[PDB]
């Protein structure tokens, strides 16, 4: 019964972090939609989305 | 809300829509289902041949990025029926392989036991060398002769043991030493292959005489199958 | 045991929904390249931003 | 020659362990073989430039089979350019390979 | 990468893909190596495969149909009560037989065996 | 095989009336053909009869 114990411990490894770049990617689609041109952003804004995804989790 | 319009969440609406991107389709599985109770059914004979490829002599072209096999390789799996169990036994597999200059198969790694002599088979080959798939059969098909005769002599000894006709025994792999066990007197057999050649009996008892003991010998003398029926005759005379 | 495995395909339930979510996401940021004449582009409106900020 | 996810590190693993034992599971620490070895000579020959050429190559130890299982596990060795008979084919079996054969040295 | 090989695949993946000696997978290619090579104008024909749910009991009825002589071809019917969960198997009996081998076909029902019929019919 | 297909275990007037069998079958088979050729030449029916008759010889 320990076979899957150390399995799920890496599965929810690497469920974790793919969970983070799927939520910031995809707040570039909505940005990107709206302003083609503008991929590039200020610091600040960057990581003022960074706050959103610390109280979401 | 503007995102999940150019993305698509069809996957998760329908559950049918999920299975392949996670993969055996329901029309290609019950088409291949058909395939397998098919391979089973080609398997009663007994005797079949398996593709098979060595891991180490497989080299590339580089040209287009294809695989080729330098070393064929064929496989022979022998199968064998018992009756009292109406179980397949453990099957018995033969490899060969080809060689590279004089393109003839020869034997390269077999799983059959040592009294039987695969190799000196091999070598009856009229050429000495297997050339077509039909030499190889004529191999093939004597190997599963002995195996089926070796284990024809087994399960008609234990089928006396069974019926309670004698008592227990011990015998050999090849089935040639068997100890015949029944009453007080201790019997001993050399059988042949599916033939009984000769027959032993060891105890002595005071009323039993050295001129009984030579004609319930020749008496024992016959076909293995044979055997049960002359051993109700012989034995009811002893205590009749 | 069998809770436990029944909880393990629900690992990989989802991972290869969002996968396919992920590699729709890395392809739909890549008819935006092509829509786009530049890539390079002027800041990002400060109101747009704030929608995003909105946006939960 | 020019030489990570654990997913992939596990079959690197598992390659090896079919290859000198035959099955992913073993049969019967788990580096050991079915039956160990002492002493193998296998003499391996070649024709390159329509000549002969030939190289001997000796071993000692105790699980002579077992013990290169480990040398692939390091990495120090190739594993996929391993031939049969030093994979551990013909145990305890000292002869010549000749043109990609083995034959029985007395 | 890894790569999961079914049943059903391509020849150049499974090729590359092999590192270990087993029988291929595919098995498209394994048949033509048993119906082509081993036994040759050998026709085998599966009528019906149902489940016995309650026993868990399988029954199968196959036909043989032999091509060694197209002006003389003779068929015979086969049927089988499999165990479908150990390696025994209840019981056998033949549905019909062919009017031209009736007579020496009657001589193998006294061996009372599956192997031992099927193949002497082929030889 | 008579034995069985006999159903009455006896077999002494089969082969007693085996040629009465034999010679009352044939000259019905002669009118039967009579009619038939009557009727039409039946290439089809004396092709299907030699190819009978090419079986039989066969098994």
């Amino acid at each position: 019964s320990e076979k899957q114990w150390e399995r799920i411990q890496q599965l929810e490894k690497e469920h974790v972090e793919v969970y983070r770049e799927l939520l910031i990617t995809l707040d570039r689609l909505y940005l990107i939609r709206k302003h083609n041109h503008a991929v590039i952003l200020s610091h600040t804004q960057q990581r003022l989305l960074e706050i959103r995804h610390q109280l979401q989790i | 809300p503007g995102v999940a319009d150019l993305l698509d969440t069809d996957i998760l609406t329908s559950p049918s829509k999920r299975k392949r991107k996670l993969d055996i389709s329901t029309s290609d599985r019950s088409e291949l289902e058909d395939y397998i109770v098919l391979e089973n059914v080609y398997r009663m004979f007994g005797i079949t041949f398996f593709p098979l490829v060595d891991p180490i002599d497989l080299k590339i072209k580089d040209a287009s990025g294809e695989i080729f096999v330098d070393r064929e390789m064929l496989g022979i799996r022998l199968e064998v029926f018992s009756e009292r169990t109406s179980q397949f036994e453990k099957p018995h597999y033969v490899l060969l392989k080809k060689r590279i200059k004089s393109n003839s198969w020869f034997l390269f790694k077999h799983t059959i036991p040592s009294f039987i002599d695969v190799q000196g088979i091999f070598d009856d080959t009229n050429g000495g060398l297997v050339i077509s798939h039909d030499d190889a059969y004529l191999f093939a098909k004597r190997v599963f002769l002995q195996l089926v005769e070796v284990q024809k002599r087994r399960q008609i000894f234990k089928d006396l043991e069974a019926k309670k006709i004698i008592h227990d025994l011990d015998l050999d792999l090849e089935s040639s030493m068997v100890s015949f066990f029944v009453k007080d007197i201790k019997v001993e057999l050399f059988v042949k292959q599916n033939e009984i050649v000769s027959c032993s009996i060891l105890d002595d008892i005071h009323d039993f005489s050295q001129n009984n003991k030579s004609k319930w010998e020749i008496a024992l003398l016959g076909s293995l199958d044979d055997l049960e029926l002359k051993l109700n005759h012989s034995f009811a005379t002893i205590f009749k | 045991k069998d809770v436990l495995d029944v909880y393990i395909k629900n690992l990989e339930n989802q991972i290869g929904n969002k996968r396919y979510f992920l590699k729709q996401a890395q392809g739909a940021i890549d008819e935006i390249t092509k829509r786009s004449l530049d890539t390079e582009g002027k800041p990002v409106n400060s109101e747009v931003f704030t929608e995003l900020l909105r946006k939960p | 020659l020019n030489d990570e996810e654990p997913e992939i590190r596990r079959l690197r693993l598992e390659k090896n362990m079919i290859k000198f034992k035959g099955s992913a599971n073993g049969v019967m620490s788990r580096y050991s073989s079915l039956v160990p070895i002492e002493k193998v000579g296998f003499t391996l020959k070649n024709e390159i430039n329509s000549r002969i050429i030939t190289i001997k190559l000796k071993f000692n130890g105790n699980d002579i089979f077992g013990g290169l299982h480990e040398l692939c596990d390091k990495n120090l060795i190739n594993i996929d350019k391993v031939p049969g008979w030093l994979a551990g084919e013909n145990g305890s079996f000292s002869g010549t390979i000749m043109n990609g054969d083995f034959q029985r040295e007395q | 990468r890894v790569e999961r090989i079914n049943g059903l695949t391509n020849l150049q993946k499974e090729l590359v893909t092999k590192y270990d000696t087993l029988p291929l997978l595919n098995m498209n290619l394994r048949l033509s190596y048993l119906r082509d090579h081993t036994y040759p104008h050998l026709q085998v024909s599966v009528q019906s495969r149902d489940r016995v749910h309650n026993d868990g009991i399988e029954v199968l009825v196959v036909n043989y149909k032999f091509c060694r002589n197209t002006m003389n071809p003779f068929e015979i019917q086969f049927k089988m009560f499999y165990k479908f969960e150990d390696s025994t198997l209840l019981k056998w009996e033949i549905l019909r037989i062919s009017t031209n081998v009736r007579l020496k076909a009657k001589q193998l029902l006294a061996t009372r065996n599956f192997q031992k019929c099927l193949l002497s019919l082929y030889e | 095989s008579i034995k069985e297909a006999s159903e009455d275990d006896d077999i002494s007037e089969y082969f007693a009336t085996y040629n009465g069998k034999l010679v009352v079958a044939l000259e019905e088979m002669k009118l039967l053909l009579e009619e038939a050729v009557k009727t039409f030449g039946n290439s089809p029916e004396k092709r299907e009869k030699i190819k009978k008759i090419l079986s039989e010889l066969k098994k």
